[PDB]
């Protein structure tokens, strides 16, 4: 026997009631909303009934956590969920719905990451639509593209190839540069922001693009659209099921039957249906080099990625590490492995934990090269882990809307009253950038637009190239 | 100390890293040891009726050897020859025994001509490796932690915890064997209990005592002489043992087998010395010393001279050469 | 699917139908029945058509009408072999307020027990009706908005119709179509690390919560790494081939290599795997033809044949009773035996001749001319003749 | 191709003096054997075994960029808050040094 505790009571099963939910409904947090099986009690000793059992302490009140990541969480304790805030106003957090801002992905040579999020697997070689708006009912503003060669097998080869037309305009890109084919008319909202490994590119208030030079391409959208695009994306909606939805308005199931509607040219390559098998070419018996790379995309899961393996499920991005890098014959350039990884890491920045996984034994990247020209050696240029995105410059000295935090790469950093220039590649004072500041008001650098269409009276132009002081006349239409 | 012992001699007998003794008569594969939180490597025994055969090395998941007192080691299904050393793996014969080396992934075994499976192993999996030899610790009496990990008390139901299976054969739940001992009692226990006996009596056993223990070696014997007709060497196999458990805790012993009547078998050419070196110098060999700093180790090995070359012992006149 | 289809053309999905007009199939947007399912070892599917794992060991929901309380079922999990990572279902209970508040308990045989008492089936109670379905496994039907399957060796499902629609709350998740807010703790929020989501519906507090959930237990046993990828590669062989464009096969295969390294016995394991996908394939149209001497073939009993696609209705010598009910079920898969022949509740089938009748539940035996006062009554074939 | 590094025009003054044929063929013996995932050190190392033996001649060859084998120095320059960066991949200084 055991005379139990004052703060609880013991309990006994009356002959008659078969509903003697005692002992073994021990109604603890977890199961309090939860309904639980009974046949008779015990000789057990149980809390009153509104009280409950908390890691062998009968706390009093309704007052226990509201568990989240198995941790604990007092009430009104607070949590970040992406761009949303939410606490457990009771024993249940009530959050906000503010939805955030959805991120397609190409991780690798042949993956897609949709907006509301699934991987799939397309291996094309034709050119396809990532994503349009033109869809359906709708007017057709933009109609991002995205064009490989010598993809379906990744290898060192695949270099793609961007076409991007928004506002009747044609910037596109490959082979390390971006490239204009034919200026669109807004030019005000262009923006071009080459920090880092990156080319992050803005299009307008709810759109806005990012490369890492190599093959990464990750467009990003705001609240704005809530279902207006389709594409390889998806429909950008919530629902997860329903991103693939091929061009002829109906749900597959096969993805390499979903991607081949999407292509531009109708008469190339439809691609072909490959026997699934969890080998690629190469590691297809070959066990043996399965297992050292088996091992070594276990970096996914290693001691310095523990943060972030919370967050981040690494089952998806684990799986394209084993497939690129079986068909991919690296031999000079590891990068068929290095920028999965990356593409890991910079999701875990997204989320705002930084991570430094690079050492020297393992996909090195120097940026000494940057501080030669110069035959003094200041060395302003670093790999710094994940540096902002967003920052100040005498090509733009204001601060841009910022679709990514931070970012890795080579970045600059002298002492501060010395801001960056890009072709100049050192930092400089802020008096030699060629900014521009007339009639008083702060703008930009002396950007090439004409202002003021809106009013012929008030035509009031005043330009500025580099510095100049200056307005020009405006032509009279009489 | 920094290393182990793991032991399962003569007949369904064991000997765990922690002086605990039982008896198993498996029917199937079985895991001797590996880690338990992630495995680098697994070693493995398979008994086909109780009696055993083959000792095996899955390295991971990639690569498998399959030695057994038949030495026809094979790779996966591919019979190889023998020495061997792929993958970090020397497959090796020392003192006329055949040896299993992993020192990268930190075990040594063996087996000799009778067949006795022999692991060695590191302090780094100290509280790490359990599986049918038990975990590496200090105690001896908490080593029966099942694979859910559970204390039990009966050192059977755990062995076959530990079992392992193949689509080439799915095994079950092996019996304990129906002992014929108790019936055919008769003289079997008068005439023959000085054999485990000695153990305690002769002066070559009687200084391992504050070392070890023989209290079990001879409670295990008494059970097995008494199946086998006509025969003191029954009792050999459970002394043999208790000569290398004292020599593993650094104190060894001598000439114990000049009047044991019993001495282990081995080919022809070679008899059981006692600490011999592993570096055996044989024919065709290069004069170098000093290198082979390596403990001393049991087994049998050829006379003073008579030089080895291919499995056996040859007078140093007829060294050969080669082309 | 890669094929064409001329204009004005009508195919139809298990949920709605579609029609081609001018390049584009157009779609009707009205809800379909949702599955939860579990099965194998840990292996569960949301009604949202999801896919997760989670190995705990408690007493845990499955799901639950939570704007008002019309049901509630709780799955029971348990340890059900020697590694760690194999972790099968022993027995779920259903609750039912709107009757008696009663306590109903589907248990590791093909059982059932209401209350404690054990039970012959069926049971035609009120509203619920309890009846095996190949006289191998049980299929509760509470009203027409509820079904379940056997829990024997634990292969739950259920089947939950539209009027349900985003208001239950579960491991199975809301029954709303969205596929990633599932992992909704009872506290109200998206949780992305599926060992708080599984622990956070368990119902007793002195069960232990997990830390991880691993995904390759075949290292545990290196033995079956091999065994494993030729036996469930048949999954992607051709045999398949004709629902690779029914449903995505790569979590099908990736639930067998968990279990054929994980379970005591990977025979059934894994032919019991390969069914959860042809199960699936059928579901939505696609019947295979996968069973050979090697590739697991049951052993229909002497009286019972093998059969592929049959009718459970005129099988039971029951049917002959209640001829006149309804049976507006599928062409199922099972041990049958030839249309002469029909089934004896002795394990054997028989002809029509020797079928009993099973007047107000007595069992009468083929001629039982039988008689109060007022009415008059016999059993001649298998029907029951009754005058007055 | 790849390993026609070894004759490429950054080495055309040591293809005169050392015959590249000899590494050449070890560059295509390992590679091939080797299956380089994430370091691609069974490459790298070969032709810096050649660019090496070029050196011992007087000529020094830079030979290393940023998409081949880039051999960072970075990690060195970190310890110290502040960062003075005295440290540099450089072609070849002396071996010997006090
Ligand atoms: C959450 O609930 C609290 C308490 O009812 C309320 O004050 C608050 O406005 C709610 N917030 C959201 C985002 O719904
Ligand atoms: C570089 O990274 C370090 C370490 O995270 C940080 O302390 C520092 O502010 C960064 N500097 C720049 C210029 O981004
Ligand atoms: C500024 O613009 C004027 C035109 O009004 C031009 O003549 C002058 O060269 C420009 N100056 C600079 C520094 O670009
Ligand atoms: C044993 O070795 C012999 C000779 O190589 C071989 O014929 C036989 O099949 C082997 N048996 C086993 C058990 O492997
Ligand atoms: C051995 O491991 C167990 C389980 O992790 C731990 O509880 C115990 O403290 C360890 N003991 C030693 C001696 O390290
Ligand atoms: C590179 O090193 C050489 C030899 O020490 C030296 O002459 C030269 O100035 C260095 N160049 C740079 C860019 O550091
Ligand atoms: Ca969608
Ligand atoms: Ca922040
Ligand atoms: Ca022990
Ligand atoms: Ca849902
Ligand atoms: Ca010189």
């Amino acid at each position: 026997s055991l005379s139990c505790r004052p703060p609880m009571v013991k309990l006994v099963c009356p002959a008659d009631n078969l509903r003697a939910e005692g002992l073994e409904c021990t109604k603890t947090c977890q199961n309090y909303d939860l309904e639980c099986m009974s046949m008779g009690c015990v000789s057990g000793c149980l809390c009153p009934p509104g009280m409950v059992r908390h890691e062998n302490r009968c706390v009093a009140l309704e007052r226990c956590p509201c568990f989240h990541q198995g941790k604990e969480y007092a009430p009104g304790e607070t949590v970040k969920i992406g761009c949303n805030t939410c606490v457990c106003q009771d024993r249940k957090w009530n959050c906000t719905d503010h939805v955030c801002d959805a991120t397609c992905s190409t991780i690798g040579m042949a993956h897609y990451l949709t907006f509301d999020g699934l991987k799939y697997l397309f291996p094309g070689e034709c050119q396809y639509v990532l994503v349009q708006d033109y869809c359906g009912s709708n007017p057709g503003t933009f109609r991002i593209l995205v064009g490989n060669k010598g993809c379906s097998h990744p290898s060192v080869k695949c270099k793609k190839r961007v076409t991007i037309l928004v506002e009747g305009g044609e910037i596109e890109l490959f082979d390390g540069e971006v490239n204009v084919k034919r200026p669109m008319k807004d030019e005000t909202h262009f923006e071009v922001v080459e920090s880092g490994r990156y080319i992050i590119l803005l299009l307008g208030k709810a759109l806005s693009v990012v490369w890492d030079r190599h093959l990464s391409i990750s467009v990003v959208l705001k609240q704005t659209y809530q279902e207006k695009v389709c594409g390889l994306c998806g429909n950008f909606d919530g629902i997860q099921n329903n991103d693939l939805t091929s061009s002829n308005l109906q749900v597959e199931e096969d993805p390499v039957d979903f991607g081949n509607s999407w292509k531009v040219s109708s008469q190339c390559a439809d691609t072909r249906k490959v026997p699934l098998d969890s080998s690629p070419a190469t590691c297809h018996n070959n066990i043996m080099k399965q297992t050292m790379v088996d091992s070594s995309c276990r970096i996914l899961t290693s001691d310095v990625f523990q943060d972030c393996n919370k967050l981040v499920d690494p089952e998806p991005y684990l799986d394209v590490c084993i497939y690129d890098t079986c068909s991919c014959e690296s031999i000079g350039d590891c990068a068929c492995f290095c920028d999965t990884i990356a593409a890991y890491a910079h999701v875990c920045a997204q989320h705002g934990k930084v991570v430094t996984w690079r050492t020297a034994t393992l996909c090195p990247q120097s940026c000494e090269e940057r501080n030669l020209m110069e035959n003094g050696y200041e060395c302003m240029w670093r790999y710094n882990s994940c540096a902002p995105a967003c920052q100040v410059t005498c090509q733009h000295p204001e601060p841009l809307a910022c679709p990514v935090q931070c970012v890795e790469g080579c970045h600059a950093h002298c002492p501060p009253g010395k801001i960056l220039d890009e072709l100049l590649q050192t930092c400089v004072d802020p008096e030699d950038c060629p900014v521009c500041e007339v009639a008083g008001r702060r703008f930009a650098s002396g950007k090439k637009v004409t202002l003021n269409p809106s009013d012929p009276e008030h035509c009031q132009i005043c330009h500025c190239d580099v510095v100049n002081l200056t307005c020009e006349a405006c032509q009279e239409p009489g | 100390s920094s290393t182990a012992r793991c032991s399962l001699f003569g007949s369904d007998f064991v000997n765990t890293f922690d002086g605990s003794m039982y008896s198993f008569a498996g029917y199937c594969s079985y895991l001797l040891a590996g880690g338990c939180q992630k495995r680098s490597f697994s070693i493995i025994g398979d008994f086909q009726n109780g009696k055993r055969v083959s000792l095996s090395v899955y390295l991971g998941e990639f690569f498998d050897i399959h030695l057994f007192v038949n030495g026809t080691v094979t790779q996966g299904d591919q019979r190889v020859s023998m020495p061997y050393a792929s993958k970090g793996l020397y497959l090796e014969t020392e003192a006329g025994y055949y040896k299993l080396s992993g020192e990268a992934y930190g075990f040594v075994a063996r087996i000799d001509g009778s067949g006795n499976f022999q692991v060695l192993l590191s302090d780094r999996y100290f509280n790490k490796t359990c599986g049918l030899c038990g975990n590496f610790n200090i105690f001896a009496e908490d080593d029966f932690m099942t694979q859910e990990g559970t204390l039990t008390s009966d050192p059977y139901d755990f062995a076959n915890s530990w079992a392992l299976s193949s689509g080439e054969q799915w095994c079950e739940r092996a019996s304990p064997p129906s002992s014929s001992c108790n019936i055919s009692s008769g003289e079997m226990q008068k005439g023959l209990w000085e054999q485990c006996q000695l153990l305690k009596s002769t002066s070559v056993f009687a200084r391992c005592h504050p070392l070890v223990d023989p209290e079990p070696f001879v409670a295990l014997c008494e059970k097995t002489l008494c199946e086998c007709a006509g025969g003191l060497e029954c009792a050999c196999p459970a002394l043999l043992e208790y000569a290398r458990t004292c020599a593993q805790e650094g104190m060894v012993l001598y000439g114990w087998t000049d009047h044991s009547a019993c001495s282990p078998v081995c080919p022809a050419g070679m008899e059981y010395r006692q600490c011999v070196s592993p570096c055996a110098r044989t024919c065709q060999s290069l004069h170098i010393n000093e290198m082979c700093q390596e403990r001393c180790v049991d087994g049998c090995s050829c006379p003073e001279g008579q030089l080895l070359d291919e499995g056996l012992c040859v007078e140093s006149t007829e060294c050969p050469c080669v082309h | 699917s890669g094929k064409r289809y001329p204009p004005g053309t009508s195919l139809s999905r298990d949920c709605n139908t579609c029609i081609c007009r001018n390049s584009q199939w157009i779609c009707s947007n009205e809800e379909c029945p949702g599955e939860c399912l579990v099965t194998g070892q840990s292996h569960f599917k949301s009604f949202d058509n999801r896919y997760f794992t989670f190995s705990g060991i408690c007493q845990y929901l499955l799901a639950r009408d939570c704007q008002d309380h019309s049901f509630s079922i709780v799955i029971e999990t348990v340890q059900c072999a020697d590694d760690r990572d194999a972790v099968c279902t022993r027995s779920v209970t259903v609750r039912l307020p709107g009757l008696h508040n009663s306590l109903v308990k589907l248990k590791h045989g093909a059982g059932v027990a209401m209350d404690g008492q054990d039970v012959q089936l069926p049971l035609l109670k009120g509203d619920l009706r309890i009846q095996h379905t190949v006289t191998a496994s049980v299929r509760l039907s509470y009203g027409e908005d509820l079904q379940m399957d056997w829990d024997g060796r634990g292969r739950l499902l259920v089947k939950l119709s539209p009027v349900y629609a985003g208001k239950t709350c579960g491991l199975c998740g809301n029954y709303n179509g969205n596929q990633g807010d599932d992992f909704l703790t009872p506290s109200g929020l998206a949780e992305p690390r599926v060992e708080d989501f599984g622990n956070a519906w368990k119902l007793h507090g002195d069960c232990q919560d997990l830390q991880k959930q691993h995904s390759d237990p075949c290292a545990l046993n290196p033995r079956m790494t091999r065994f494993s990828e030729e036996a469930c590669a048949v999954l992607t062989s051709p045999t398949f081939e004709a629902c690779h464009r029914a449903v995505s096969p790569l979590p099908y295969l990736r639930n067998c290599r968990y279990d054929v390294c994980s379970c005591s016995d990977g025979r059934e394991c894994l032919c019991g795997a390969l069914a959860s996908y042809a199960a699936a394939c059928a579901g939505r149209g696609v019947r295979v033809a996968w069973r050979e001497p090697g590739r697991c073939e049951l052993n229909c009993p002497k009286g019972q044949v093998y059969l592929q696609c049959g009718t459970p209705c005129n099988l039971t010598c029951r049917s002959l009773s209640y001829p006149d009910e309804e049976c507006n079920e599928a062409c199922l898969e099972g041990c049958f035996c030839p249309p002469g022949l029909y089934m004896d509740e002795r394990g054997d089938c028989v002809p029509k001749a020797q079928c009993p009748c099973y007047y107000d539940g007595e069992i009468f035996q083929p001629e039982d001319i039988f008689s109060d006062h007022h009415t008059m009554c016999y059993c001649e074939d298998g029907f029951m003749h009754c005058t007055m």
